[PDB]
């Protein structure tokens, strides 16, 4: 999988370029995954110029005119011929009507026998049509426009008629050959390519991954204009905005053709296809390709101080008319005479290119793509973020990004337009009116406020400036299942970025985010001038009362406002329709602001659910082409939570005004509490809410509220598909659910009780994150907790039976509780079913970090699992090596499963090898799309030593896996982990959500042994309450979808399915097995057995039972025993055995997948809203295998390490003797050393081997993950270059990379290393002879490196080690730096400081003799091993080099080190000195 | 409740200091023409609502009254009279050929609509058309009023008088006879006062440290003017907090990122509260924000040599007393915020002439007028050991009293 392009700068056309392009595709094929069979083409394509010579030679009948006056089509047709000639006749008729001449038609030869069975079956008929331009069209742009119009008309006619034909390409300068073909199969299929007449100045190439095993020929790309690598996470919003703007579009170039080309985008197309359609439409509209690319994927201008004034003005101006297309994207577009390449704003994809002395450019994701002559290579560079690589064939030169951007920005006076046309809403200062109602309690009851809600969400927000944290994720039932009336917000769950796109850290990458919002009417997008920026702009969507009043009282005729009371009595549909009519009337009158208000509501008039109202109005205006002319303000009392604000924004709201929350704050201030003033309280609330919304966007990876607003990142749970289509189009609802009448009934009920409420003047206590008598049901209620504890302590069975009965029946807590067994079968005896000893082997204790838990609880769980034969999971906090050896008494504290998270804290070669399963935590239930933060006060020495960090220094776990930016990266990481431990099972832990089945299929293609599905009810030690409650979906839907999709794609037998999330009973285990889960996870219940009483205070480090705290005093109160866990697991297994006997099932494999045994219970039908759910989606059994059989054959064999290195290194490792060997390496050799490192670690362990014992030289270009998990004793040399992930998880050893001896250019100017390097590294050293890419030393924890320049986000989350940079540094340096030291050599200290992040670092100078000597020795080693001219010059001028060097060190790190050194000088031992310093600095 | 009494007290004190008899105070304590009217307005729902309007004219001896109209529900006769007297004081301070006027309507523009607002403005103009005009009374905008409302009033008056009367009302758009500099007038006047005070105190504007509490239009324009003059702005504030940088704050970038409401603070960055912003080390302090910010506790903690009250009444009597004891030069609001009135006067002059000036002409004329007023007040307060506030009040009442005596009303 990937993209590439081989081109000649001057425009010389040859066939060797095409041959080389197919060679690059063949080389890149290794990145893609493996499907059902290898022979089937996953998807590939090749774009080239028009082959005039070949066409002239091969036609012999059609009179082809000169180059630019005729065009060539390319059509995929169905095998049927009648419709084929029908479409041909229609196309000819359209061409004649447009006036262009039909030169003729041709049929492309196809070698079907060279293709796989599925692609053979789906192979279409390939026919081209030739168009000749009329004499009237003087310029080629008009001819291209005519062809575009013809193609759009043909596509519209085809979709209207229902015919299935595709226009792969129709242009006068470009031709595309693509399909479900492998790189080797492309040339064989297209016999034309073999002919030498094929000549083109450039050749672009793409190969796909095809997450699902059912791709289509049409969906393959290169598309008509560009190739896109990655994913788009704002697709819904982009589509909606584009279809709203298309109606208002007016262009002179197209004239009346706009009606013909109205659809613009294809609804059923993919993200890449839609992006290509938008790009081509904007190009024909009169915009240059570079301008269109910049407008579609703008650079981050908000919060970015590294951008010039002209560029900032340009991007700010274009943000008023085009929202960003966010996501990881690498785009390469071409228009025949111009070629361009760009990356997304955050630069999350790799792109390296070579420029040769013979005017040839080779650009691709990988670097070792073709064989090149070093003496011929001129430049080895990479595509930097915010930089466009542009080539003009006619001009025969590469146009500088600076020149392109400067020209485009200066072409108009954007800054002057912004300064002049901006409108100010400066409010009056004496109009202050602190609003109070005197019916505050009644309104609070009506909108669902509670004393818990206030005291635990509103006051903490003011106090802390952030959304309050929590623990023990939601155990309460869903809104659709709860008897109590619930708000419509609770029916929608936040989505998140799991795979195919990573999340982002908004705090650390604030320079990439933007909360800017535009209010008003958009101008003429196609022909913009001045009026496009004659609107209001806000930095925060949350509006204070004064701002709301000012907006209402603007009065400006150009900026008019209208207020609509969203209230209803009986007919919600009627209310919505009156709102629609009022909006249309206001728009006709010229209003540009619509203010939906819940105020002026009484017992007779209840407010419409603001989410429903906003969504319905947004959809209606989008359909009618009027949304872009207005903006939506909401004034509702049901808006007090980050989830509420995020839902409103994502479903269409432009601004919100929480007047009732402000009134509550005012009342609290007036009654004595909350001494802070009303104004500061309001401002703090607004800022905190905006930050929470930004975090919610970061969960999915969206960096801009503008895109998030259109995008719908929420999935409904319990809403009818009819209602969804009417008002929430594009949203997912697997089971449908309640209807508009039920929603209105719930709202009316809440309003009526609140308004009557004639007994009490107090708010009822909440039950969302706590249990209250008479409140909402909680699965872990006191009765269940005490019953389970008593049963486990007795080793008694009837108590456990009572606990199981209470947990399962008497309330509806989960979806699975709605199912009942058939009860009409042949019951067997308990002796005819498999034993509990075999059953328990499928159970696990779940991941729980050592820091989050206590040592006693962790070791107890591990001991219980090992004794029972199951598997225990070590969290992201690492593991103690002493636990790998069983105790004398026989108890084993080792964790069978080792977790890999974004932090990579304890990740090491020893840590990985000493395991049976390696899990990859892509997301967890409570905080799927978020990371973590461990304060220094919580970083105790016994935790810091385990995690390889400094005590008292904060630790940050980034949300995303910086390796995993896509499914291909996930596959690469799986391959690296398998290399590290070939005798281990690779697991991937995901969280249930829509599309999780397709993601699981993609994972199986990526060759993951185990797939784990986690429900949103899963626990955690610390997470935001909004993330706990409103993020994720139940594991039932995800498990069912994954099972069905895997069985359909024929991959179920290759993977093992596991589930977790509120598995408390054998009935739950049985239901999971029937849904298709082979393994089950249990985390919370073991804690309750150990003593947890669901205090939900894990994040406070104050557990009274010494379970989730590191305090010795509380740990002394720990009374848990592994025997209780053993008894709990055995009781669960006995329950499963009894259920299997009742159902007549003899084995777990036999029962798995048998959903026919289940039927909807009468309780669900009796329920007034759970009876409207369609559970047939879960009750479905496709034909296929329902159990893991195939062992998921990896590619460990045929690897370089196995073939060459190991056979010549095993004896040396065994004998402990030196051994030096040399190999030639290409990009297909990815890891190249991890297996040897794992063998060394297994033989010896942490001590490894003596330094410079094993020496491995490599010549050429290396693949991804070079030198990963290399322990001490190994020294890798690389003469050439390397790709991303160099030194990943380094556990010692040496890595040296030197430029090829034949490359005479400046290494410090030339790029030699990929983006991510030494991510999660713990120990070792490295020496890089050249520039690196983005995110260099992301999570280094002791590795010392010397590098001649790096990219952006350097030393992001370092906690230890040192970094020496002999060159420039990218922006956002040291973003998250909590430990370690960075030394940078530069001439402009001011520029370096501006580039760096100033939050948590200090700037110093090299004054310490020891530090100076260490740096000098490092440079001496670097120059000895590299022959670096820069290092030699610096050593010669050492006196000036020290003066001009710059030092970066975290404040807390420096203070802790100074305190420890002072205590050591005073004469205190290491442990006691560390403890005293930690206490002093964290008192 | 006691606004009218306080205004009467300051008028009495100023007249006593100037030496005028008690009949002058008896004449100037209350307006000689107060009109209360009832305006029927047809609403969108089709109903009819009766609004209450007030118009007060303090004096006309100097010339036609000049006043403002505010659309607030808390307006009252006492407030209207007091603000008319204050407008007379401002006109006298600036030496304009105007009297004091004030209009008000009991309404809630937040609940009112566009067409309802137009109808209400037209009805008010009709009700008061009998005593207003370009030669009698000139309204302007105030709370919940703007150029659109002024244009509606102007259209109403022209439609009544059968010919266009741009000079009847100020604050109009440019196309209807408005004047340039209507937005930066207050900030420019504050800048002029700051420069004059610095010259008097010997402080060089080049490198002078300025702190501005409030970053609305006035605050932004004032910060830009100081930056252009060369002074360094070491602190600004908005609704969410403030920033501090002794070496400069990059006003250009701050204005570039400034939104419509004036917010410039970052999201995940801690801010400086106003209480400790007022206590920062600076030479010039400018509160252009909410009132009652300087009191006894923070008066001693204030480190500013010059304090300019850009907003309305940001300082109390105790704070003024403490600042006078500490020898801190205080520039009253009644003088600092006269730029808007001066620009409205320039608009009236342009309407009378038929010739409309430019930004540079408006700038220079405002500079001369404000400099003359500031110098007169400073010389008065130096000759008499009193405060600038009292000197400004005396200067305001002197012209009106002399005109009344000359015309023979007393
Ligand atoms: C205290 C605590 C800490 C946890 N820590 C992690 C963690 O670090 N990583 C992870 O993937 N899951 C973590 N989990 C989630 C569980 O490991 C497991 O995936 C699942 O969510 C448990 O669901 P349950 O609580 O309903 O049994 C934690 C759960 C708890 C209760
Ligand atoms: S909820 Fe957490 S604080 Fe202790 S009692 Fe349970 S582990």
């Amino acid at each position: 999988c990937g993209i590439g392009l081989y081109a000649h700068l001057k425009g010389k056309q040859t066939h060797d370029i095409v041959k080389q392009g197919l060679k690059m595709l063949c080389q890149l094929d290794h990145r893609g995954g493996q499907g059902s069979d290898p022979d089937t083409g996953d998807g590939a394509g090749l774009l080239v110029q028009i082959p005039d010579a070949f066409f002239r030679k091969e036609c012999k009948n059609i009179n082809l005119p000169e180059k630019e006056r005729y065009g060539v089509g390319m059509v995929f047709f169905s095998q049927k011929e009648d419709e084929r000639k029908k479409i041909e006749k229609q196309i000819n008729a359209l061409i004649e009507q447009e006036g262009q001449v039909v030169l003729g038609w041709r049929t492309v030869p196809v070698n079907v026998g060279k293709i796989g069975t599925v692609a053979q079956k789906s192979c279409p008929f390939v026919r081209q049509v030739f168009i000749g331009a009329s004499s009237d069209l003087k310029d080629n742009l008009s001819f291209e426009r005519k062809l575009y119009v013809i193609r759009k008309q043909a596509e519209n006619w085809g979709v209207t008629e229902g015919l299935d034909f595709y226009f792969a390409s129709l242009s006068s300068q470009t031709i595309v050959y693509k399909g479900l073909l492998t790189p080797e199969q492309v040339d064989a299929f297209y016999s034309d390519l073999q002919d030498e007449a094929f000549v083109s100045a450039f050749a672009l190439v793409h190969s796909r991954f095809s997450t699902n095993t059912f791709p289509t020929w049409e969906r393959a790309h290169p598309n008509r204009y560009l190739v896109h690598n990655g994913e788009i996470n704002t697709l819904r919003g982009n589509i909606n905005w584009m279809r709203a703007r298309e109606q208002q579009f007016v262009s002179e170039s197209f004239g009346e053709d706009l009606n013909k080309i109205l659809p613009i985008l294809n609804a059923d197309g993919s993200d890449s296809s839609i992006l290509d359609n938008a790009f081509e439409f904007f190009v024909m509209a009169g915009r240059k390709p570079a301008h269109t690319a910049m407008m579609l994927i703008p650079e981050p201008w908000t919060e970015n101080t590294h951008m010039s004034k002209e560029k900032r003005a340009f991007y700010e101006y274009h943000s008023s008319l085009m929202e960003p297309w966010d996501g990881p994207t690498a785009i390469s577009f071409t228009d025949g005479k111009q070629i361009g390449a760009i990356l997304d704003r955050n630069g999350l994809r790799p792109a390296r290119y070579y420029v040769t002395k013979d005017d040839y450019i080779i650009f691709s994701s990988e670097v070792g793509v073709i064989e090149v002559e070093q003496e011929n290579v001129l430049y080895k560079n990479r595509l930097e973020p915010g930089k466009m690589l542009l080539i003009d064939l006619e001009e025969g030169r590469i146009i500088s990004d600076e020149e392109v951007k400067t020209q485009i920005a200066t072409e108009y006076p954007y800054q002057k337009w912004l300064e002049e046309e901006l409108v100010q809403v400066n409010p009056d200062p004496e109009s202050r009116e602190e609003e109070q109602f005197s019916d505050l309690l009644t309104r609070q009851k009506a909108f669902g406020y509670t004393y818990e809600d206030i005291q635990k969400y509103l006051i903490p927000v003011i106090k802390e400036g952030k959304d309050p944290l929590g623990s023990m994720g939601n155990d309460a039932p869903l809104a659709v299942l709860s008897d109590r009336a619930q708000s419509l917000f609770n029916y929608f769950k936040q989505l998140f970025a799991q795979v195919t796109n990573p999340p982002i850290d908004a705090i650390r990458e604030q320079l990439v985010t933007s909360t800017m919002t535009w209010l008003g009417a958009e101008g003429d997008l196609l022909h913009p001038s001045e009026r496009n920026v004659r609107r209001i702009k806000l930095y925060t969507p949350v509006l204070s009362n004064e701002q709301f009043y000012a907006l209402k009282t603007i009065v400006h005729p150009d900026l008019k406002s209208q207020k609509i009371d969203v209230l209803f009595s009986e007919d919600l549909e009627r209310g919505l329709k009156d709102m629609f009519t009022q909006a249309e009337k206001a728009i006709s009158q010229g209003v540009s602001l619509l203010i939906l208000s819940d105020k002026k509501m009484n017992e007779r008039l209840t407010p419409i659910p603001p989410l429903l109202a906003v969504s319905a109005l947004h959809q209606h205006l989008i359909r009618k082409g009027l949304r872009t002319k207005v903006s939506i303000i909401v004034e509702s009392g049901e808006a007090r939570e980050v989830h509420h604000f995020a839902a409103l924004i994502g479903y269409g709201a432009d601004a919100i005004n929480p007047y009732l929350a402000y009134a509550t704050y005012k009342q609290e201030i007036d009654e004595g509490r909350l001494d802070i003033s009303y104004e500061e309280a309001v401002s703090k609330y607004g800022k905190s809410i905006t930050e929470g919304v930004v975090k919610v966007m970061s969960k999915m990876g969206i960096s801009t509220v503008q895109s998030y607003r259109g995008a719908q990142i929420f999935e409904a749970v319990g809403i009818s598909r009819d209602v969804i289509d009417r008002y929430f189009s594009g949203t997912a609802s697997q089971l449908g659910g309640i209807d508009l009448q039920t929603i209105a009934e719930e709202a009316q009920r809440r309003h009526r009780e609140a308004y009557q409420d004639d007994y009490s003047k107090t708010l009822e206590p909440g039950s969302d994150f706590q249990w209250r008598n008479g409140g909402e049901h909680h699965a872990f209620n006191p009765k269940t907790i005490h019953t389970l504890q008593w049963a486990c302590r007795r080793n008694d069975y009837n108590l456990f039976k009572q606990y199981t009965k209470a947990a399962d029946e008497e309330r509806i807590g989960f979806l699975r509780n709605l199912f009942a067994f058939d009860g009409n079968r042949k019951p067997l005896k308990l002796e005819e079913v498999e034993s509990a000893e075999s059953i328990v082997k499928r159970f696990k204790t779940g991941a729980m970090s050592f820091g989050s838990l206590s040592k006693e609880a962790h070791e107890a769980l591990a001991i219980a699992m090992n004794r029972l034969g199951g598997k225990s999971n070590s969290g992201e906090g690492g593991e103690d090596p002493k636990r790998f050896v069983p105790d004398e008494n026989g108890d084993d504290r080792r964790s069978a499963i080792k977790q890999i998270a974004s932090g990579r804290f304890g990740v090491k070669s020893h840590y990985l090898v000493n395991a049976d399963e390696l899990q990859i935590k892509m997301a967890q239930g409570a905080k799927p799309g978020e990371g973590g933060q461990l304060p220094g006060n919580k970083v105790y020495p016994w935790v810091a030593d385990v995690r390889g960090s400094t005590p008292g220094v904060g630790l940050i776990s980034p949300p995303p896996h910086h390796d995993i930016y896509s499914i291909e990266d996930l596959a690469q990481l799986i391959h690296d982990l398998k290399n590290a431990n070939r005798d281990a099972r690779i697991s991937v832990k995901l969280v249930s959500k829509a599309g999780v089945g397709t993601i699981a299929a993609g994972v199986a293609k990526a060759t993951a042994d185990v797939i784990v599905i986690s429900g949103y009810d899963g626990g955690t030690g610390a997470s935001p309450k909004t993330s706990i409650k409103h993020t994720g979906l139940p594991w039932e839907l995800g498990l069912a979808e994954a099972h069905q999709t895997l069985m359909l794609n024929g991959l179920r037998d290759r993977v093992v399915l596991e589930t977790d999330g509120k598995l408390m009973t054998g009935r739950d285990v049985v239901m999971a097995a029937l849904l298709g889960a082979e393994e089950f996870g249990f985390a919370t219940a073991p804690l309750v057995v150990l003593g947890c009483v669901m205090m939900r205070a894990c994040h406070l480090d104050t557990c009274p039972v010494g379970v989730a705290t590191q305090n010795p005093e509380l740990r002394k109160k720990f009374m848990g025993d592994p025997d209780h866990i053993v008894n709990y697991m055995l009781f669960i297994a006995e329950e499963v055995r009894e259920y299997m006997a009742a159902l007549g099932f003899k084995t777990f494999d036999e029962m798995i997948g048998r959903t026919d045994v289940l039927h909807v219970s009468e309780r669900a039908k009796e329920h007034w809203k759970a009876s409207q759910l369609d559970l047939s989606t879960l009750l479905y059994q496709p034909e296929g295998v329902r159990t893991f059989q195939s062992p998921q054959n990896h590619k460990i064999d045929q690897s370089l390490d196995i073939t060459t290195i190991l056979p010549a290194v095993q004896e040396a490792i065994e004998s402990g003797k030196e051994a030096d060997i040399s190999i030639e390496i290409n990009n297909t050799n990815r890891v190249a050393g991890t297996i040897t490192g794992s063998e060394i670690s297994k033989r010896y362990g942490e001590e490894g081997l003596p330094e410079d014992t094993i020496k491995l030289h490599f010549t050429g270009s290396a693949g991804q993950s070079f030198g990963a998990f290399v322990p001490k004793g190994m020294t890798l040399y690389l003469d050439g270059d390397s790709n991303d992930y160099v030194g990943k998880g380094l556990s010692g050893g040496k890595i040296i990379v030197k430029s090829s001896e034949g490359f005479n250019s400046a290494s410090d100017d030339n790029v030699i290393i990929g983006n991510v390097a030494f991510y999660g590294a713990t120990s070792g050293e490295a020496y890089i002879n050249g520039r690196a890419g983005e995110r260099f030393a992301v999570r280094n924890s002791g590795v010392n490196v010397v590098v001649e320049g790096i990219g952006d986000h350097g030393c992001e989350y370092m906690t230890g080690g040192s970094v020496v940079v002999l060159g420039d540094v990218g922006k956002n340096f040291a973003a998250g730096m909590s430990g370690g030291i960075a030394y940078v050599l530069t001439e402009d200290v001011k520029a370096f400081k501006r580039k760096c992040n100033l939050e948590m670092i200090l700037f110093e100078s090299l004054e310490d003799e020891k530090e100076i000597q260490q740096i000098k020795a490092m440079l001496e080693r670097h120059t000895a091993y590299t022959n670096s001219q820069k290092a030699e010059d610096l050593l010669d001028q050492w006196e000036d080099s020290v003066k001009k060097f710059v030092k970066v060190i975290p404040k807390n790190y420096k203070q802790m080190l100074a305190s420890i050194e002072e205590q050591k000088a005073a004469g205190l031992s290491d442990e006691e000195a560390i403890m005293f310093a930690f206490e002093a600095n964290t008192k | 409740l006691d606004v009218l009494k306080s205004t009467q007290t300051v008028i009495h004190k100023a007249l006593e200091k100037l030496g005028y008899p008690e009949e002058v105070y008896e004449l100037l304590k209350e307006p000689m023409r107060l009109l209360t009217v009832k305006i029927p307005v047809r609403m969108d729902d089709g109903s009819v609502k009766i609004f209450t309007g007030y118009r007060a004219q303090h004096n006309d001896s100097v010339g036609p009254t000049k006043g403002g109209i505010r659309f607030h529900p808390n307006v009252t006769e006492k407030e209207v009279k007091a603000l008319s007297i204050w407008m007379s004081l401002k006109c006298g301070i600036i030496d304009l050929p105007y009297g004091g006027g004030k209009g008000g309507i009991v309404c809630d523009p937040r609940d009112m609509s566009f067409r309802e607002l137009e109808r209400l403005s037209r009805g008010y103009v009709r009700a008061i058309s009998q005593i207003v005009g370009p030669t009698k009374d000139v309204p302007a905008p105030d709370v919940f009023t703007n150029s659109q409302i002024m244009a509606w009033m102007m259209d109403e008056y022209s439609r009544i008088d059968e010919f266009n009367s741009p000079g009847f009302i100020t604050g109009k758009p440019l196309v209807l006879g408005g004047s340039h500099g209507r937005e930066s007038a207050t900030a420019k006047g504050v800048t002029i006062c700051i420069k004059e005070a610095a010259k008097k105190r010997g402080i060089d504007i080049k490198g002078a440290r300025v702190v501005v509490q409030g970053f609305g239009n006035a605050g932004s324009y004032l910060a830009k003017f100081m930056h252009d003059a060369g002074a360094k702005v070491v602190g600004i504030s908005d609704a969410y907090g403030g920033l501090y940088d002794p070496e400069g704050l990059d006003i250009d970038y701050l204005l570039d990122r400034r939104d419509s409401f004036g917010t410039v603070t970052k999201l995940f960055n801690d801010t400086i509260t106003n209480q400790e912003l007022l206590e920062l080390d600076c030479d010039i302090l400018v509160p252009a924000a909410i009132e009652n910010q300087i009191t006894e506790e923070n008066a001693h903690n204030i480190r500013a040599k010059i304090v300019v009250e850009a907003a309305n009444g940001p300082t109390t009597l105790e704070g003024t007393k403490i600042l006078s004891d500490r020898d801190i030069l205080l520039v009253p609001d009644v003088l600092a915020s006269a730029g808007g009135v001066t620009v409205s006067y320039f608009e009236w002059v342009q309407n009378n002439q038929g010739f409309y000036w430019s930004e540079e002409e408006v700038e220079e004329k405002l500079e001369k007028m404000m400099v003359k007023s500031f110098n007169n007040i400073y010389e008065m307060a130096n000759n008499r050991r009193i405060d600038m506030r009292l000197a400004a009040y005396m200067v305001g009442v002197r012209k009106m009293a002399e005109a009344s005596r000359f015309r023979g009303w007393i």
